[PDB]
RNA sequence: GUUACUAAACAGGCCAGGCCGACAAGAAAAAAAAAAAAAAAAAAA
RNA sequence: UUCGUUGACUGUGUUUACCACGGGGAAUUAGAACAGAAUAUCAAGAAAAA
RNA sequence: CUUCUUGGCGUAACGUUGUGUAGUUAAA
């Protein structure tokens, strides 16, 4: 109940499901960062782009800090379909 | 005559000096845009891969646990709202009009020249008033500095909070004297 | 569940008027489809001490520590931290180096319950035809609980309603039953407790938590009120 | 000293607006036919005016709105009108049909009718419509000759000339 | 019975 | 003082493109009329005063206050409002994953966000308050506890404590107070709206009848007099029948003659929809 | 099936012939809240 | 969101509402086809026993 | 499982034709 919810101990499986992740809407190049992306690709939020991580975490007041920030779709690992999870498992292992 | 609202510079001298002082303006802007690390070049990093990995892990754990915890409260609130709307529907048509008016109800104002009394929120019911001493005794050093700065900026924004209550007439002037002033 | 007259009281007038109307009241009643309209008040006292979840404290402390390590925290310059106002309190650690009681069970929430004879319920009053439920609640407070007792009302809308049909003999008098609308209220901290006015129908009062509520109030009333009562297990 | 208005003779307005419907009910039309001519300019006290020009009509099924707000057809069919009680306006629809003889027993399909919503307008258009594109229908006396010649060649051509040869009709289902 | 032809059957394949 | 002969403020001048001077661009039709499109006013032509301490410095101060309180508090308040407006009936618990089996969502906000593919970055952008109305609204209800304390905390100097340590049971208290304290009647505006309109409570059919006791028969009887049954029906249900004469004149006949039979306009406008409360089934 | 066009007179008067490479084109998205109170910043996205 | 973008494209096809003619030009159709280039938007994510 | 958008805005729409500038001819 409420007591158990407050005392909840997230299992490593639950933490893995709650892992955040970037899914790329489209292909694009960074103007200043020169990174190359392909639509449907899946990356870790930590290493995908530090400048975008600034805004995603709360240390940037500009939404244009990463030139391709609008092409991001931030989802949790557990929400991804089995196909994508298996396809990109290697790059999401942390 | 008819009057219009106004706030002369004399009664708010403090905030004008605050905002016209260069150093105070710089400090306020730094607080707003903190941290002030550069974000233009590719080599500008305010963190490290490991640092932000640990931050992400902690944030994910926090959000997961908070969602697990507050969900019971959310369900209870949904049930309570259902019951409230059911009761309102059950009320008779005579009492319907009063039963939908919200706490802050007041009859419309008349510019002349179930409502028993004005709405006043007991200050003793505010969360920070009820638990101010305990939270203050449990704060940290940085949190105490934050509270101090929050106070000082609140006062700067509202130097006349008590003066408006005491002498509200000082903030209303005639049209023929208000409209004739440049911006 | 059982409000019967025997279990309620015998030989009194004001108490029985509310629940049976056997001694007819001196004012005009208000019926809705044959059921008398009544307003019920559920005053609550919030916990007197503050509790913080471990995950919240952990996240906050870890954020402060992470910010300290990474040098990404707020600036909070001295020119905006020290400008000599009466409420000033900050000073750097370096410079420092140089069952009827409101205080009962302070870590939980309490609810004011009233004893009408041998029955434990919430304060209740009848609606006189043509007057607001707010006025009915005010009369309830001023005549049953305390002439100076004025708890803060959370709104003009009820948070729940209940129905009760009279037996055959009682309904033969022309009133089919009573329908009750419940309203929440807050006991303003620092305000005086109840002082039952002389002649008030209330026999006694208590301030019980959710856990103790079923020990006093009937399961039917608990079902009627629990949806609106705050959540605390 | 009388100020002669600029629109006095001989410099009056040569061409009048001619605002209103340009096709009546049950008339056959094809994409591009202007069902109703309208203008964007609006009077300065419209709600007090009484002339029928100021109050525009509304597009419905298989009808577009032009740049100047003309209502134009989008499919080969027959015109129908509807009255919107909720908005108190007239709505122009086109029921899609291939060219064929307009019979007396089928005229009821193009009556002006009252509706409350555009959903009900679409429902009524479906109910009165003759047939659907995917199933078609048996055409009753369909035309078989080529169309009328271009206007710039002759303004007064003859419809269904028996001396001309039969040519396939493969455009009125679109 | 015969059926009218679809949009696909009218393109210049 | 508090009571004063207030002047009606002059209307703010809505800008206009310097074109179309011969036409009436202020028809009373609703956006976006297919046949009566409304002329747009570019934001670059709306007259706005030059920025000074009254409009800029105040925004800076309120922004600093929000920074101190933390954007997370604003995000949480917005999320709670959005979830409350949509979860006013008992829902089944919702997990965010097909196989988590242990994780709970925290509200129908999840369903809405998944359906709209809402922008995680967009929520942060909104919480950062880049717009004048957003800052003005934070200056008025910026307090975390606003659903229960409204604008009373707009000037309190220890208000940040709510944002810092109002969580769990205290958040539940805020929500439960707000649900009882919020408005539930008809909103009356002529301005455009495009979001799901807030709920308006349904109204019961029957009214309440006053009854007083009569000892002559030892029974309760209605306070109101008898009247004819037809008169009772007219008073209760309405005019009865499909047509009746207009209301009789309540003013003394005018000495002068006026053409009172003439309608107000040659072509009456369309009927207005009923915006009031609906009945209860 | 179906009622809609239509301002002649030196008749009773109107006219500013112009704006925009974009918060003015514009995909996707978003968008204006009853009464009262607070604030006196002409503020929906 | 403080979100992209430049279709405010290059061409083939003489068919079309209106009608003295001219200015298809108070400002009509996907002439629903064809040859290039570009911009935005995908879809799916079903099954929680006793 | 055909294809979610698109060749401006403009309730004053730019002066037709001509001259001039400019474009096209491994064809017309
Ligand atoms: S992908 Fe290069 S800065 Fe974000
Ligand atoms: S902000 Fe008002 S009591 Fe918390």
């Amino acid at each position: 109940s409420l007591a158990a919810a407050e005392q909840w101990e997230p299992s490593p499986l639950t933490l893995k499901q709650h892992q955040q992740v970037v899914v790329w809407k489209k292909d694009r190049t960074c103007i200043l960062c020169k990174k190359e992306v392909q639509g449907g690709n899946v990356e870790k939020v930590e290493t995908a782009c530090e400048k975008a991580w600034r805004f995603l975490s709360g240390y940037s007041r500009s939404a244009h800090v990463c030139p391709i920030l609008p092409q991001m779709r931030i989802l949790r690992y557990g929400e991804l379909p089995l196909r994508d999870r298996a396809k990109f498992d290697a790059k999401l292992r942390r | 005559t008819r009057y219009l609202p106004f706030v002369p510079t004399s009664l708010v001298h403090e905030t004008t000096s605050f905002l016209h002082d260069a150093t105070k303006l710089r400090a306020l802007l730094a607080l707003i845009f903190s941290p002030c690390k550069p974000e233009a070049s590719v080599a500008d990093e305010l963190a490290s891969p490991a640092a932000r990995l640990e931050f992400q892990q902690e944030k994910e754990r926090y959000h997961a646990i908070r969602d697990q915890h507050t969900d019971c409260y959310r369900r209870h609130e949904s049930a309570a709202a259902a019951s409230m709307w059911r009761a309102i529907e059950a009320l008779p048509s005579d009492l319907y009009e009063e039963a939908v008016q919200s706490v802050t109800f007041a009859p419309p104002y008349e510019n002349e020249p179930f409502y028993h009394e004005r709405f006043a929120f007991p200050r003793a019911l505010m969360f920070h008033e009820m638990y101010g001493e305990q939270i203050f005794q449990s704060l940290s050093q940085l949190e105490r500095r934050k509270l101090q700065v929050f106070m000082n900026l609140m006062h700067v924004r509202y130097p006349h909070a008590e003066l408006k209550r005491d002498k509200p007439a000082l903030f209303w002037l005639p049209e023929r004297q208000v409209l004739s002033r440049q911006r | 569940c059982g409000p019967g007259s025997s279990r309620f009281f015998s030989g009194t007038s004001r108490r029985l008027s509310l629940f049976f109307s056997d001694p007819p009241p001196a004012y005009a009643l208000s019926l809705h489809a044959g059921y008398k309209i009544q307003a019920a008040l559920c005053v609550d006292r919030l916990p007197l001490v503050y509790r913080e979840p471990r995950y919240e404290k952990r996240w906050r402390e870890f954020k402060e520590q992470w910010e300290a390590q990474t040098k990404n925290g707020l600036t909070l310059a001295d020119e905006i931290t020290f400008m000599k106002f009466p409420f000033h309190f900050f000073e750097t650690e370096e410079a420092q180096k140089k069952l009827r009681s409101l205080e009962r069970e302070p870590e939980r929430t309490l609810y004011l319950i009233v004893r009408y004879g041998d029955s434990w319920q919430f304060p209740l009053e009848d609606r006189i035809h043509g007057q607001s439920m707010r006025s009915t609640l005010k009369r309830l407070c001023s005549e049953q609980l305390g002439s100076s007792y004025a708890p803060f009302l959370l709104g003009y809308s009820p948070f729940s309603y209940a129905k009760r049909t009279y037996p055959k003999k009682t309904k033969e008098a022309g009133i089919l039953g009573r329908k009750i609308f419940y309203y929440r209220a807050h006991h303003i901290p620092g305000s005086e407790n109840l002082k039952l006015p002389e002649g008030s129908p209330v026999s006694d009062f208590a301030w019980v938590t959710l856990q103790e509520l079923p020990a006093y109030i009937s399961p039917r009333k608990l079902a009627a009120v629990s949806a609106g009562l705050l959540l605390e297990e | 000293s009388y100020r002669r208005p600029s629109r006095a003779s001989p410099t009056g307005q040569a061409r009048k607006p001619h605002v209103g419907v340009r096709r009546l009910a049950a008339e056959y039309v094809w994409p591009g036919v202007v069902l109703v001519k309208q203008r964007k300019v609006i009077a300065f006290n419209v709600e007090t005016k009484r002339r029928n020009r100021h109050f525009k009509l509304y597009p419905g099924e298989n009808v577009k709105v032009s740049k100047v707000t003309n209502l134009v057809a989008l499919c080969h069919g027959r015109v129908k009108f509807t009255h919107d009680v909720s908005r108190d306006v007239l709505v122009v629809n086109v029921l899609p049909e291939r060219r064929e003889e307009l019979l007396r027993e089928d005229l009821w399909r193009y009556r002006t009718e009252h509706v409350r919503s555009m959903e009900e307008n679409r429902h009524i258009c479906f109910l009165r419509r003759k047939a659907v594109r995917m199933f078609g229908k048996e055409l009753v006396n369909p035309p078989t000759k080529p169309p009328l010649r271009p206007f710039y060649f002759t303004k007064y051509d003859s419809w269904e000339n028996p001396a001309l040869p039969d040519v396939p009709q493969l455009d009125d289902d679109m | 019975r015969a059926f009218p032809r679809g949009c696909e059957l009218k393109d210049p394949a | 003082p508090f009571k004063i002969f207030k002047a009606s403020p002059p209307p703010a001048p809505t800008g206009r493109k310097p074109t179309g001077y011969r036409g009436n661009h202020w028809h009373k039709k609703v956006l976006y009329d297919p046949v009566y499109p409304t002329t747009k006013v570019p934001a670059a032509l709306v007259p706005r005063y030059p920025i000074d301490w009254r409009n800029g410095g105040r925004a800076l101060l309120i922004a600093a206050l929000s920074k101190l309180e933390g954007a997370s508090a604003l995000q949480r308040r917005i999320f709670l409002r959005e979830n409350s407006r949509e979860s006013q009936v008992p829902q089944t618990p919702l997990s965010p994953f097909q196989t988590g089996s242990s994780a709970s969502g925290g509200g129908a906000y999840l369903v809405s966000s998944l359906g709209r593919k809402r922008s995680y970055v967009g929520r942060i952008a909104v919480s950062l308050m880049p717009r004048h109305r957003q800052i003005a609204d934070y200056q008025r209800v910026g307090g975390f506890c606003s659903p229960r304390c409204f604008s009373e905390c707009s000037k309190e100097l220890r208000r940040c404590l709510c944002a810092w340590r109002c969580t769990g049971f205290h958040e539940h208290v805020v929500q439960m107070d707000g649900m009882l304290g919020e408005y539930k009647g008809e909103v009356k505006t002529e301005k455009p709206l495009f979001s799901v309109l807030r709920r308006q409570a349904r109204r019961n059919a029957d009214p309440s009848e006053g009854v007083a006791f009569c000892a002559e028969s030892a029974k309760f009887k209605s306070v109101r007099r008898a009247q004819h049954p037809a008169f009772e029906a007219f008073d209760r249900q309405g005019p009865d029948g499909p047509s009746q004469k207009p209301a009789p004149r309540k003013e003394p006949p005018l000495p002068f003659y006026s053409a009172s039979h003439v309608p107000n306009v040659p072509r009456p406008p369309p009927p207005q929809p009923y915006t009031g409360p609906l009945k209860v089934r």
